[PDB]
């Protein structure tokens, strides 16, 4: 990004009072996404809320199922949406361990 | 193309071990 | 170690008396 | 991608180890618990800012400590150096690989850490800046190259890519097309966040530190225990007595000497022996451990390898004074009974023979003359022609050059000795290292030599003459090896139904070892044996012989049991006791039924008739020197009383039988044996049915060491090992099934009444002969050291010779043969290229190996594919006319010019039945044969036809039994002979690789082509035709130093030469010294002077009639001569008019334009150079760096229009490509043909580089 | 059919950032193993990643 | 072992002192650099002395030659610093409360202490207004 004789930008000098430009942030629909449209683009979301995280800490959390909906819908695109493990029939941890063991490879498998 | 010796293997198709195979002749 | 399967020779090293001691012969 | 990734999980789920159990200390807390350390909050972009500026301060101060400052680590972390770089200071600089891996995780630091102060400013976006870190996190190796200081790095680039590859094409789908506009960055960030988890601990130790005779070290700590327990006051005097002793006591183990010391007492005594039988089981440890390491393949110095292997003499040396010690103890291991019988059953066999015993040589015997003749003639074949002729190995050519002077005082001597000498001298040995086994070689005293040597030869003879050794007795001295394995194959193919399995017969394959042959040969039944044959004094003469002192170094044992294996008569003795264990396992009718009645012998493998051949199970047998080939046949019923016996003796109720089955694991698995029930059966009792014959005191076949492979109606293949040949016969009837064209390795057995082919045999080369060439080419490569190229490639040369002229169809059929061939030629020409230079070339030319040896080149023999490449058949010439370019492609390989043994052996048939035909025809005539018939047979004939024709012929016809005898010559001469299957003077030559040599040369390019790569164009000799050479690794290098030195094969290189012109791509030392010396005192310099003066003496000669005003010599810094880079001026013309000069054309541009333009002053300029092979082509370099230096600010040049001239020194060659004015190009054609026909110091560098390439 | 046979007969008888193609798996000879029927998931469920509409 | 050849047996060994031109490297026309690199036998051979040292892949191959690119009194210092706190507190008292934002206070006490610091005690941040005091009165 930068050359190789230049020494790095002071921070005090170009970035401490320069408003950043606008990050990356999905529209969140405001009746469909009514449970997480008010702290879903947080560094820490719920922080401070002793009603569904644990504390200060932000070791534990406790959630609602509207809430468990909502990011289960906007996570769609990530998940498999799979309701069974048998699509990894002989092709999951224990045949690639006997294959292993047995020095063959499943089609499609680790060799 | 490296100079390195490669395998006769498969690669004699073309030849037999008796072609080019010549006899002298008494001086 | 070494010295553990040396340890019962010399054991029985310091048994020797000191006349035969200036006696050992050179090759 | 996809598979790569579920392999790393899966090794991951795998070699999961349980979390440590520990206690909570956690480093931050510790931090802020002092008073040193202190906290804030502050936005991620300062501080990542403050972690870039803190690693680039901590580097610098790392850099700066050692107070140097020749190195620039710039804002990015790059080291780049500040100038050309010492070699003392290549020396301070070495930080590391740490110091490297550290400041390349800083530069991804600063890479994030810029990209995201990039976003900040508002140069870029949100969007921009995840595609920036996806990019960063993927791109990694092509932006740090972390890698090259941590090689376990590629797996964390690779697992990135494979990230890439996966989310990428899920990514693009769609409307979303193949470009750069992803930036889901979580997946390569996690990866190269795990991998800091690892190496944090390493750096940090690294930083941490930056900145604030096993058996020797033994006797020592024995010493040290003794002086512990020693008086303090006699530390001086009995330390090292002590010392002394225990010395002595392992020299007296290393000589099997009972050491011991009377004046040292009991307990320091024991100690003493404790400490040497430790030492001893130490050094025999070692000593096995370093052969397994030898032999496996472990490279180590031949003096080290030569101590070990001496120390493996020892212990054999040991070992067998001890087995004579157990002999001596336990008497004739063979019982008298056993003793009786085999002399009861060789006496019934010689007297069914009617055999003449052998008497003493007469005084006046008619060829006692010819026998000693040849007997002198075959030692002096171990004494080649060489500089290294000991006080020994000068005596003994001193003796045998006399009794070539005076034979008859040497023959009464002879006589004296057989008569007399029944006492001898200590024989030496040592050991010729295999590999895979150590054979002993026998040093035996020259007049004993001498007397040994005529005896084995007189014994030949009369054996010979009188039939002693029936036909089965393998080597004979009319067949070679090769052609043993050829006749025993026709010899099983044409017995009658062999391969007939209807009614249930099998064929039983048997092949044996007679395992101790020569130890186990009891010297008093050996006498009373030999007593029967030979006449009493001569077997009493050679029984003593072999009842004699051996000695190595210092070890000595008398030898009681054994034979000495390395007496010349040792061969006469071995074949007999062969014979008489012959007639222990056929026993006497079967023997006499092969052998067939006196009068009229039969031949190898044949029968006076088919009843005889058929009247018993055994229907072939051939014994070796030791080893044993029995063929059985047998119907249902005979097979079954054989399998009934022996279960009846060694019960088999689970079927144990199958475990412990040899069989020849290098066919494939339906070709090897099948083991059946019944064949296994068969094939168990028939090995015990022959074991049971022989007394296991004489001489024992061991099952392991032997294969018995059955044919049956289960297992269609017949297999055996013979003279190191792997044979597979399958008869056509069986499981054959299809049609065959002509296969190398195939030979095609047919039935000799009816000449069909009814069966196959397939040959491959035993796996010990391919690991005994293997070895042959370790020892060439290890033993190397200091040796010449030369020397290297000859040795290469004779061991691929060997192989290929015995092996010739096996080697082709056998596919791990020509890998290991292959493999070990490529060894070869990497040891030379390590020896040319140490840094590895890539596609170095092989015109510098397989050029032949008179041409320059190693004249390597090749087994490979050898692709020459089309830019290495270019060569260009230079004449008047100017320089003319010319192209000339597999190289040829071996095989291909060795006749197959098959083809051989058909033509030697045919051929000597014409000899036949045209000595009878002749003598018909009353003529002798003469060269101009049988010219159409002259390479013909597995006796070649030639040796009908040589001057010892008659002499050579009294040599019997040759072939044995140079079998054992490997026995008794210290070389390992290649050729030990044939001899030149009896068989004649079997190979010729003339043409060989000449589609080499054709192939290389041509004569012309092979010399374009060498320096022979700098030697400006006219032709090549007149030259000779005087009989080197130097001059081997210089002379193809222009295609060495070439900056393809060396690449980030042309250091300058100093004070020369020469470009070395490479460091070079060899080359670097010779043009050193080649080019000493200031030669480059002194050559552009003489040019210049030349040039100068010429145009002043030629000043008016070229309307010149004068000539200035323009100002020449005397560096300027080897002043590649730029130029100046060399030669100034002044006019006093204006010329008309045309556009820049070369020096043969006959065909030139006016440029339509006038000057004063005309600038010439000479550029010397060293041209390589692919940079030879002086007219390009003088075109381009006139076009460069006149468009350049560094040259500065009086006028626009000029010449420069170029010369190549390496090739002799010139052009010319600047401006020319009327008379300037003809006159300067002359001058350069004046130039380079009589310039004093382009004379004095041409011969000075001719004396360095010492070719005249 | 003719690597079904070999298949039988066969049982029973340097810096590389990119993967070399010759340690790929899954080139098989039956035509159950290579064009396996794709899951629906009742039309109703989709893979992850791959755009919807496609 | 085999003699080394001297320098003066090949001969022609000019004493060059450039290190380069036109970016290639000039090497020199005398072997001894290269003996004591790599000793030469007596027949022209190059027998390298073994490098056993740490491996610096970077050094064995640098890019194929690369690119080849005032302090105030020390009791006036106490004396700013003192009159520069407040009362009750420590030097990092002063800098917490004067760093919920005088700015130009904030950084001259700041500024003091680092100098401080710079020379050469690391507890100035754990150190009171009276402790100060008592140690400028002992200067004093």
């Amino acid at each position: 990004p930068f050359d190789d004789e230049e020494p790095p930008l002071d921070y005090a000098d170009n970035i401490l009072d320069v408003e950043p430009l606008e990050a990356i942030q999905l529209e969140l629909d405001p009746e469909e996404d009514a449970p997480v449209l008010d702290w879903f683009y947080d560094h820490q979301p719920l922080r401070d809320s002793r009603k569904y995280v644990n504390g200060s800490t932000y070791q534990r959390w406790q959630f609602t199922l509207p809430m468990m909906s909502t990011l289960y819908r906007l996570a769609n695109q990530l998940l498999t949406d799979l309701v069974d493990d048998n699509y990894f029939y002989l092709f999951d941890l224990k045949a690639f361990f006997t294959s292993k063991a047995l020095n063959m490879a499943i089609p499609g498998g680790p060799k | 193309p490296t100079g390195e010796v490669l395998s006769l293997v498969g690669k004699l198709e073309g030849t037999r071990m008796g072609d080019k195979a010549q006899r002298t002749k008494p001086q | 170690k070494i010295q553990q399967q040396f340890s019962d020779l010399k054991r029985k090293l310091a048994e020797v008396t000191e006349e035969e001691w200036l006696s050992i012969p050179e090759v | 991608s996809y598979q790569k990734l579920l392999k790393y999980y899966v090794l991951n789920a795998l070699k999961h180890r349980p979390p440590k159990a520990q206690k909570k200390r956690y480093l931050f807390r510790s931090f802020k618990a002092t008073k040193f350390f202190q906290s804030t909050k502050l936005d991620w972009v300062e501080v990542g800012l403050q972690v870039c500026r803190q690693g680039y301060n901590m580097l610098n101060l790392l850099i700066h400590r050692k107070n140097l400052n020749y190195l620039h680590l710039d804002y990015n972390f790059n080291l780049k150096p500040v100038k050309t770089l010492t070699t003392k200071e290549r020396k301070k600089s070495r930080f590391g690989n740490a110091f490297h891996l550290c400041r390349e995780v800083l530069r991804l630091t600063k890479l994030v850490v810029d990209s995201h102060v990039q976003y900040r400013l508002g140069n870029v976006d949100a969007f921009q800046l995840a595609d920036g870190l996806q990019y960063i996190f993927a791109h990694v190796g092509q932006l740090t190259g972390m890698y090259r200081y941590k090689y376990k790095l590629m797996r964390q680039i690779r697992m990135c890519k494979d990230l890439k590859h996966l989310i990428y094409y899920r990514f693009n789908t769609g409307p979303v097309g193949k470009g750069p506009g992803c930036g889901f960055w979580a997946a390569g960030w996690r990866v190269w966040l795990f991998f800091m988890r690892g190496i944090t601990p390493l750096l940090e130790r690294w930083l941490g530190n930056l900145l604030a005779h096993f058996d020797l070290e033994l006797r020592a700590a024995v010493m040290h225990d003794i002086l512990d327990m020693m008086p303090e006051g006699i530390k001086q005097n009995k330390a090292r007595t002590i010392l002394q002793h225990l010395s002595e006591a392992w020299r007296c183990w290393k000589a099997n000497i009972p050491w011991k010391v009377p004046g040292l007492p009991t307990p320091i005594e024991n100690m003493i022996l404790r400490y040497v039988k430790a030492k001893a089981d130490w050094w025999t440890n070692t000593a096995h451990y370093n052969r397994e390491r030898i032999r496996r393949g472990a490279t180590v110095d031949k003096t080290v390898c030569k101590k070990n292997l001496g120390r493996l003499t020892r212990l054999y040396l040991k070992a067998e004074q001890e087995r004579q010690h157990n002999y001596l103890k336990d008497g004739p291991y063979i019982t008298a009974e056993e003793a009786v019988a085999v002399y009861t059953t060789t006496v019934h066999w010689l007297e069914s023979r009617r055999f003449s015993p052998i008497p003493f040589p007469p005084l006046s015997y008619k060829h006692d003359t010819k026998l000693l003749i040849l007997a002198l003639e075959r030692l002096k074949e171990a004494y080649s022609v060489k500089s290294r002729l000991n006080q020994s190995q000068r005596e003994e050519l001193g003796l045998i050059e006399q009794a070539y002077d005076n034979p008859h005082e040497a023959l009464s001597r002879i006589k004296r000795h057989l008569l007399t000498q029944r006492a001898f001298k200590e024989v030496g040995i040592e050991f010729m290292d295999l590999y895979s086994h150590l054979v002993p070689v026998y040093d035996v005293e020259p007049l004993e030599k001498i007397t040994d040597a005529y005896l084995d030869q007189y014994l030949w003879y009369e054996a010979d003459k009188r039939r002693l050794f029936p036909p089965w007795i393998k080597p004979a001295d009319t067949e070679p090896p090769p052609l043993l394995v050829y006749k025993w194959c026709q010899g099983i193919n044409n017995l009658q139904d062999v391969w007939e399995t209807s009614e249930g017969e099998c064929n039983v394959m048997l092949e044996s070892r007679f395992e101790k042959m020569y130890e186990k040969i009891d010297l008093t039944l050996l006498n009373r044996l030999l007593r029967l044959i030979v006449d009493h004094n001569i077997a009493d003469y050679m029984t003593a012989k072999n009842n004699v002192v051996i000695n190595y170094k210092d070890m000595n044992h008398t030898n009681s049991y054994g034979i000495i294996r390395g007496l010349q008569f040792a061969s006469f003795i071995v074949q007999y006791y062969g014979l008489v264990m012959d007639l222990l396992v056929l026993g006497l009718h079967r023997a006499s039924e092969m052998a067939g009645p006196p009068q009229m012998p039969n031949d190898f493998l044949s029968f006076q008739d088919i009843a005889t051949e058929a009247a018993h199970p055994i229907r072939l047998f051939c014994r070796y020197i030791d080893r044993i080939h029995i063929f059985f046949r047998f119907t249902a019923d005979e097979a079954r009383d054989l399998i009934q016996r022996y279960l009846t003796e060694h019960p088999d109720p689970n079927n144990e039988n199958i475990v412990g089955y040899n069989n020849k694991k290098c066919w494939p698995r339906d070709a090897r044996m099948r083991l059946m029930k019944h064949d296994v059966n068969l094939g168990r009792a028939v090995f015990w049915d022959i074991k049971n014959r022989l007394p296991r005191s004489v001489t024992t076949v061991q099952w392991e060491n032997s294969f018995v492979s059955v044919y049956s109606k289960d297992n269609p293949n017949l297999l055996f090992n013979m003279c190191g040949f792997e044979c597979r016969i399958l008869p056509k009837c069986r499981t054959s099934y299809e049609e065959f064209t002509h296969k190398d390795g195939v030979w095609n057995l047919q039935n000799e009444v009816t000449k069909e082919r009814t069966a196959q045999c397939f040959l491959r080369v035993d796996d010990e002969s391919m690991q005994r060439f293997h070895n042959r080419v370790r020892q060439i490569l290890m033993a190397s050291g200091s040796t010449t190229f030369t020397k290297i490639v000859n040795k290469w040369n004779t061991a691929l010779i060997g192989l290929m002229t015995y092996f010739r169809e096996a080697v082709v059929n056998t596919q791990e043969l020509l890998d290991l061939l292959v493999k070990c030629e490529n060894k070869i020409q990497t040891r030379i290229k390590i020896g040319l230079n140490s840094k590895m070339p890539s596609r170095f030319p092989p015109v510098v190996f397989y050029t032949p040896k008179e041409l320059g080149g190693l004249g390597m023999l090749s087994m490979g594919h050898v692709l020459i490449p089309q830019s290495d058949l270019r060569w260009s010439k230079q004449t008047d006319v100017g320089i003319t370019h010319f192209r000339s492609q597999l190289i040829p390989n071996l095989y291909r010019y060795i006749q197959p043994w098959e083809s051989e052996f058909i033509d030697s048939q045919r051929v000597w039945a014409e000899y036949a035909l045209k000595r009878q025809e002749a003598i018909a005539q009353n003529r002798r044969l003469t060269l101009e018939d049988l010219e159409d047979s002259w390479d013909r004939g597995i006796p070649r036809i030639n040796t009908l024709f040589q001057k010892d012929r008659h002499t050579l016809a009294y040599d019997k039994g040759w072939r044995v005898r140079t079998d054992f010559k490997q026995y008794q001469v210290l070389k390992q002979n290649p050729f030990w299957w044939t001899h030149q003077r009896h068989d004649g030559k079997l190979w010729n690789l003339n043409n060989y040599r000449t589609d080499m040369i054709q192939a290389l390019g041509g004569v012309e082509g092979i010399l374009e790569h060498t320096l022979f164009k700098g030697t400006y000799f006219p032709t090549w035709e007149g030259l000779f050479w005087e009989k080197p690794n130097r001059r081997f290098t210089l002379w193809w130093s222009p295609t060495i030195n070439r900056a393809n094969v060396y690449v980030g290189f042309q250091v300058q030469l100093d004070l020369t012109g020469i470009f070395m791509h490479g460091k070079i030392p060899t080359l670097k010294i010779s043009l050193i010396q080649i080019f000493r005192a200031h030669l480059w310099q002194k050559i552009h002077e003489s040019i210049v003066m030349d040039l100068c003496q010429v145009f002043d000669q030629e000043l008016d009639a070229l309307e010149i005003e004068t000539v200035q010599k323009e100002t020449i810094h005397p560096r300027k001569s080897y002043k590649m880079n730029s130029s100046c001026a060399d030669i100034l013309l002044f006019a006093s008019y204006k010329w008309n000069v045309s556009r820049p054309s070369l020096l043969a541009d006959s065909k030139d334009v006016m440029d339509s333009t006038t000057t004063q002053k005309y600038w010439i300029d000479i550029q010397l150079r060293w041209g390589d092979y692919d940079s030879h082509d002086i007219e390009r370099y003088a075109r381009a760096k006139f076009l460069d230096y006149t468009t350049d600010n560094m040259s500065i040049y009086p006028s626009p229009t000029g010449v420069l001239i170029a010369i190549d020194l390496a090739y002799n060659l010139h052009s010319a490509y600047g401006n020319w004015f009327p008379g300037s190009k003809p006159l300067i054609q002359q001058a350069m043909a004046k130039i380079m026909k009589a310039n004093p110091a382009l004379y004095v560098l041409r011969e000075r580089i001719r004396k360095g390439l010492q070719l005249y | 059919k003719s690597k079904e046979l070999h298949a039988i007969k066969e049982r029973y008888l340097k810096f590389v950032f990119e993967w070399d193609a010759s340690e790929d798996t899954s080139i098989d000879y039956n035509p159950l193993y290579k064009e396996r029927h794709q899951v629906q998931l009742l039309g109703r469920g989709f893979i992850a990643g791959i755009d919807l509409k496609q | 072992k085999y003699d080394i050849l001297a320098s003066e047996d090949v001969e022609g060994q000019e004493a060059a002192t450039l290190p380069s031109e036109g970016g290639v490297r000039i090497t020199p026309f005398n072997l001894q650099e290269e003996m004591e690199e790599g000793h030469f036998d007596a027949d022209g051979n190059y027998f390298l002395n073994r490098d056993a040292q740490i491996r610096d892949s970077w050094l064995d191959n640098i890019d194929w030659v690369k690119i080849r690119e005032t302090s105030m009194s020390a009791q006036a210092l106490l004396e700013g610093l003192l009159e520069l706190l407040l009362p009750r507190e420590t030097v990092a008292g002063a800098l917490r409360r004067l760093g919920a934002r005088s700015p130009q206070r904030l950084d001259r006490l700041s500024g003091l202490a680092d100098q401080m610091v710079a020379r050469g005690n690391l507890g100035v941040y754990q150190e009171t207004r009276e402790r100060l005091a008592m140690r400028l009165k002992g200067l004093g």
